[PDB]
RNA sequence: AUGUAUAAAAAUAGAGGUAGGCUACUCUCCUGUAUCGUAGAAGAUGGGCGAUGGUUGAUGAAACGGAAGUGUUUUAUUGACUUGUCCAUGAAAUUCCAUGAAUCCAUUGCAUACGACUUUA
RNA sequence: GCGAAACCACAGCCUGGGGAACGGGCCAGGCAA
RNA sequence: CUGCCGAAGUUUCCGGAUAGCAGAAACUCAGAUCAGUUUUAUGUGUAAAAUGAGAGUUUCUAGUGGGCCAUUUUUGGUAAGCAGAACUGGCGAUGCGGGAUGAACCGAACGUGAGGUUAAGGUGCCGGAAUGUACGCUCAUCAGAAAGGUGUUAGUUCAUAUGAACUAGCCCUGGGCGCUUAAGCGUACUACCCAUACCUCACCGUCUGGGUUAGCUUUGAGAAGCUCAGACGAGUAGGCAGGCGUGGAGGUUUGUGACGAAGCCUUGGGCGUGAGCCUGGGUCGAACAGCCUCUAGUGCAGAUCUUGGUGGAAGUAGC
RNA sequence: CUCUGAACCUGUGGUAGGUCAGCAUCAGUUUUCGGGGGCGGAAAAAGAAUAAGGGAAGGUGGCUGUUUAUAGCCCUUGUUGUAAUACGUCCACUGGGGACUGAGGACUGCGGCUUGCCAAGGAUGCUGACAUAAUGGU
């Protein structure tokens, strides 16, 4: 619902392994990791959930399987780079996206 | 401000409320009967769809003097089993074809409480239908009207 | 079955705002030519049985509990088996001495006390 | 949405009148029910036959046999005024007989404030001969030199930036 | 500052009302570029919002937004009927309402 | 399309129709400025409108146009009072607005509303003999501004011609003409 | 606030432009869904290439603009930027929406319901 | 300096129409500082 | 304080007894009778088919026991209007949408709410809704929302392309702003706006019809309980019912209270449709309350009410 | 011997209480765009197509007059055909958009799919954020 379906020329995405992408992979980390009742005081237990490398390595593989795909289509790489916006007198119904 | 003679006639027809609707057996006595209530009712010939659709969507029985919806075939046969009416199709057939038990079948259906029509009536409503209003006889034009109140 | 009310605002007496000898307690206006009694536009409402709330929700606090007035510590004990529907209201004249006895007993019993922090003071 | 409905009716047969005569006339009604009611009123005026005394036998609508070919239609009408007794006959050029009829009703309803009940359609005929045409305006529409600019041009998108050209 | 504005500007006209009786539960909104009832079908269901500022600094910011949802069209000129979580104040007549493009059906 | 500030030229516009569209726009929280109000037009010949004013006291059409709107808006309501100040009616085209675009209202244009051969009255001509005594100076400013504007237009036209020739000379133009640009 | 973008006059029942020597021309209109601008971690780091132009900021003022000119250009130089054509990194687990004069005062009669007024001081 | 009584639903621009007075309240109006 | 029922508003004889309306009870029946009903047919009445509704009695007892308006009917009128009787409805006991506003006009008759759609009336602005489409007519130099016209518009008819006589419409003469091939009129067809109305659902109550015990591990026997279904909801006079509150009285809570009773104020929090209630804080300082019954000097906005207090008038009349 | 989920270490094991937004699959009430079709109408009328004839025109060619020419039209048949469209009506035909509701609280019943399962006797899932402020009230 929060995505506008654009009629841009379709890009082959068959190459990337999409099966590993599941609800568990995108699940938010469980509210876990109990701490002993002395470190909560003085605020000396704060960890960081910094993005794991394999999450990037997953994406770098995805980039390695989609970045080669996209440059072949002319202006596609720049088209994704550009940021969508509306000018004055813009009627979303009239101009199909 | 309904005339007293008109109100007695129309209570006899169980049209106690505005935008109500009942089935009437057309006969020689009916024409001169509803002459008094011509500016207060409209009527016409309903096709099988209108007869079917009213009983399905808005057909409520009269079981122990209660407005009991007809959403199961057991209700009709419990009340109209003696007249070989055993399901909704038979009720439609007893109404549409006007069988021997039309008097009992008609009384069993509670007066259909229709709604204000989709799109409303004509610009003016309380004149004769032939005179641009929506009162009085309209023949096969009733079906278009019921499909606005269904 | 959630705690939903057909109206929040109270019913004030007609013309009770203008006068001070006139109390805000709702009194039925019996005036023969009273247009406000006659239900005109721009007037006030009037209590009707149509304003009653759900019979499974009448007497229910916004959190779903029905207030129950406990005088002494004996009363707080009988709410042992209705702690999910009733809340131990502590009477207004119960002294601070028995007020703690009521709150400590009710805490272990599992019941909810509505005015558990009145006249008392915590100490760590 | 007027449409030309043919109506045929006859009185109820009885031992006194075993075979009733067939009365048929073409009248313009927006629906079948209006046509039948108008036919009974016409017969009461002329033959004095009640609705119960008679019955309709056939109702049928008539399309324009050549709706794509322009024609001229002359209608004779009797209209009710303050005196309650008036007669008129008018001519119109249109491609459909119903189109001519609804055109006259608007003209009657404008010039004389004429109601549907008051108007009774007396005669309908097709004008074909050039010499048959009598009215001046249709005469001007008959000569082959019909050429003139479009009248009433006047052509929510409010606040148009430029001044409208309103020309060719 | 070309960019941003993933929404469509709209103006809050008034309430749903008779000649003398007003029901403030629903409000009339005239969306730009909408000029027919058949066209307003596209905007049925979108999320409209009223954005205003205030002196108090709440959560470190100064912006308060009253969300809403377009429900049905209103007449032949592209007006729509929008219901908000809080009924709009009667002072905001003739203001700006931002009709963002979600929930998108396209 | 609506703007924070809108300039509307009153030449060749009906008073009532112009009053209606601005009345709705003013209630819409929009600032509207009306110029050349002296050139507004009212259906009916000159004598009839003269008799209308004689029965009726502000001589300025800018005030008269404002007065017509004032009774055409909820003046008693404080919302109507606030919306009144957002409307600025001035005679001629003042320098603060001469260098800005002047849009027109189709629903008020005489050519789109008046039958040919129908008499009409001009407010500035009508006001000339009722107390207004500034027609010459107002007119004198009009030719002075339009002469300067015409010279500006010629320079803009020459610039437009040069860039149009440059645009056609550009091979990029017809490279992707399939888009209609 | 969200591009907070846009200047002819004038006919409209003919206008405008275009070109020729007011007289003979031609072309466009029939709107703005037009035109301009809108490409980058709000638009990054650099490498270029390519313009070697463009975009502007900063100040140094020149003219124009009486009306309400307070803004339009002209620029002078400098500072950057430049997605104009391209690259390489980079930008994220928030891992589905919520974001100093004057008055009183004194003088003062030129006044005078009373102030005011009236010069002087 | 010493000091009332009467009175008091509440008020107080009109213009007209508002059918029963309506102006002192209602609607159209202007006014309204 | 809430809930239910709720007239009559007048015949008829004669201050009344009747009646009638509304109830309240007792009866007998739905296989019995009915109907401000309609037909059929016999001579408008009468008698015997449909459409509906269960229908009929007896007893005893509150209130009314006026009108206004409108429709109509007549008779006369009588300057002319009109008047006089009637006739039947509506208001009166009744709010809401519309009619600029307005008690009689157009709609629609009312529990609290959500959505939907409408009636009457409306879509230029104020004003919610098309500055809709098609077609004409209106030019007013007072529009508009008896007649005359060197007044037009369409014309007709008759005379020989022109006139005359005419046909009719409209103008001239005799809610605001504005509107003028309308935002005027007239017709037609689309679309839209909205009522306490119509539909669907939720909820409160009322009435009606059920179900429920060898009380079955569904446990739901305060049988005065629990449960199920449907329709319904204006209200004066008046009738019926259930409750809230005050002082005191017998019983009771093995009730509360100097760790603060009663009271009082307070934009603290709650509960109940409501009468009312419970509680937090501040003052306060010696008593008080819930429940079942008993009981009465028991509930206030009025009485030119009694008593006390206090203002404006007013620093006024003034001394 | 069991038990005390008994106290602690041991678990960093497993599930996580209200308020408010989000989407989804459903249900009731709806409003709005569609698509595909059946039957009926002069079996639309037309029209195109279609072999002619005749006719006159506001007359082409010839010359106002004229009759298909160096334009043709109209009418009449003929004409494919069971044309198609439109209109009217039906579908227990189908595909989307949006809003408002969740009353009830084991089990029954009535249906369909095939004991089980289901859109069939009324809402359940996936998630989040807020909470340590949001939602709220005065």
């Amino acid at each position: 619902r929060y995505v506008i379906a654009t009629s841009a020329p379709k890009i082959d995405v068959s190459g990337v392994s999409v099966e590993k992408f599941t609800k568990a992979y995108f699940a938010k980390q469980k509210r876990s990791g109990p701490v002993k009742k002395d470190e909560a005081f003085f605020a000396e237990n704060a960890p960081k959930n910094a993005l794991p490398a394999e999450r990037i390595a997953d994406q770098k593989a995805v980039d390695a399987k989609l970045l080669p795909a996209i440059k072949a289509i002319p202006n596609m790489k720049e088209y994704l780079a550009a940021s969508f916006a509306l000018s004055n007198g813009d009627r979303p119904h009239l101009m199909k996206f | 401000n309904i005339p007293p003679k008109a109100r007695k006639i129309m209570q006899l027809l169980r049209l106690l409320q505005i935008n109500n609707g009942i089935f009437v057996k057309f006969n020689k006595a009916i024409k001169e009967m509803l002459q008094v209530v011509e500016p207060y009712v409209t009527y016409g010939i309903p096709n099988h769809k209108t007869v079917r659709e009213l009983i399905y969507k808005r057909g409520f029985g009269k079981v122990n003097k209660q407005r009991i919806p007809l959403s199961d075939n057991a209700i009709i046969e419990a009340a109209l089993g003696k007249y070989s009416i055993l399901s909704v199709e038979d009720l439609i057939h007893e109404i549409y074809t006007v069988g021997p038990n039309f008097k009992q079948a008609a009384n069993f259906l509670w007066p259909f409480k229709l709604s204000s029509p989709l799109g409303g009536w004509r610009e003016r409503k309380f004149k004769h239908f032939i005179e641009g209003g929506d009162a009085g006889k309209r023949d096969e034009h009733i079906n278009g009207l019921v499909q606005k109140m269904l | 079955v959630n705690i939903i009310k057909k109206r929040t605002k109270p019913f004030k007496r007609h013309q009770s705002d203008r006068f001070k000898r006139v109390g805000e307690s709702w009194r039925k206006p019996r005036g023969i030519d009273s247009c406000v009694r006659r239900r005109f536009r721009g007037t006030i409402s009037m209590p009707k049985i149509g304003y009653g709330n759900n019979k499974k929700t009448r007497y229910c606090m916004p959190n779903g509990l029905k207030a129950f007035l406990v005088r002494n510590v004996s009363d707080v004990e009988l709410l042992l088996m209705h702690n999910k529907t009733y809340a131990a209201e502590i009477a207004g004249n119960v002294s601070a001495r028995k007020r703690v006895e009521i709150v400590e007993k009710a805490r272990a019993l599992g019941v909810k006390v509505t005015n558990a922090g009145a006249k008392v003071r915590s100490q760590e | 949405a007027l449409k030309e409905y043919q109506v045929v009716g006859r009185k109820v047969p009885t031992e006194h009148e075993p075979v009733p005569k067939l009365f048929r006339m073409r009248l313009f009604a927006p629906n079948e029910s209006v046509a039948k009611s108008r036919y009974w009123y016409f017969l009461k005026m002329i033959n004095k036959v009640k609705k119960a005394t008679g019955e309709i036998v056939a109702i049928n609508e008539i399309s324009e046999p050549k709706p794509l070919k322009a024609k001229v239609f002359g209608i004779w009408i009797r209209y009710d005024s303050r005196s309650g007794t008036h007669n008129m006959y008018k001519e119109f050029r249109d491609t459909t007989r119903v189109g001519a009829v609804e055109a006259m009703y608007a003209d009657m309803a404008a010039r004389h404030r004429a109601r549907f009940r008051s108007i009774r359609i007396l005669k309908v005929v097709e004008v074909e001969k050039k010499e048959d045409v009598r009215r001046n305006y249709v005469k001007q529409l008959l000569n082959p030199h019909l050429k003139f600019p479009l009248p009433h041009r006047r052509t929510k998108k409010v606040f148009a930036p430029h001044r409208p050209s309103t020309f060719y | 500052a070309q960019g941003h504005r993933l929404y469509v500007k709209a103006k809050h006209l008034s309430f749903q009302r008779s000649k003398h009786v007003i029901h403030p539960g629903t409000s009339i909104v005239k969306i730009e570029g909408c000029d027919s009832k058949e066209e307003a079908q596209f905007y049925l269901g979108k999320r409209v919002c009223y954005v205003y500022k205030s002196s108090k600094a709440v959560r470190g910011s100064k912006i308060r937004v009253i969300w809403g949802t377009i429900a049905r069209p209103h007449g032949n000129s592209g007006a729509v009927r929008a219901r908000f979580v809080h009924n709009l104040p009667a002072k905001t007549f003739g203001s700006s309402l931002r009709v963002m493009l979600y929930p998108s059906n396209i | 399309e609506f703007q924070k500030v809108v300039v509307i030229d009153a030449k060749g516009h009906l008073l009532g129709r112009l009053a209606s569209v601005v009345a709705k726009q003013l209630l819409g929280g929009q600032k509207v400025v009306v110029v050349r109000c002296e050139e507004l037009n009212i259906s009916g010949h000159f004598f009839r409108n003269k008799l209308k004013y004689l029965a009726y006291h502000f001589r300025a059409p800018s005030r008269i146009f404002q007065k017509a709107v004032r009774g055409m808006l909820p003046h008693k309501t404080a919302r109507g009072q606030a919306a009144l100040e957002h409307l600025q009616a001035v005679e001629g085209i003042p320098p603060p607005f001469d260098k800005q675009k002047r849009v027109v209202v189709p629903a008020a244009l005489r050519v789109l509303r008046l039958k040919p051969g129908r008499k009409y009255c001009t407010v500035g001509r009508l006001s000339s003999e009722v107390g207004w005594k500034y027609n010459d100076i107002v007119a004198k400013l009009e030719e002075r501004r339009k002469v300067k504007s015409a010279a500006f237009y010629q320079a803009k036209l020459a610039k437009q011609k040069k860039i149009a020739s440059a645009k056609e000379a550009s091979p990029v133009n017809q490279k992707l003409s399939q888009f209609g640009y």
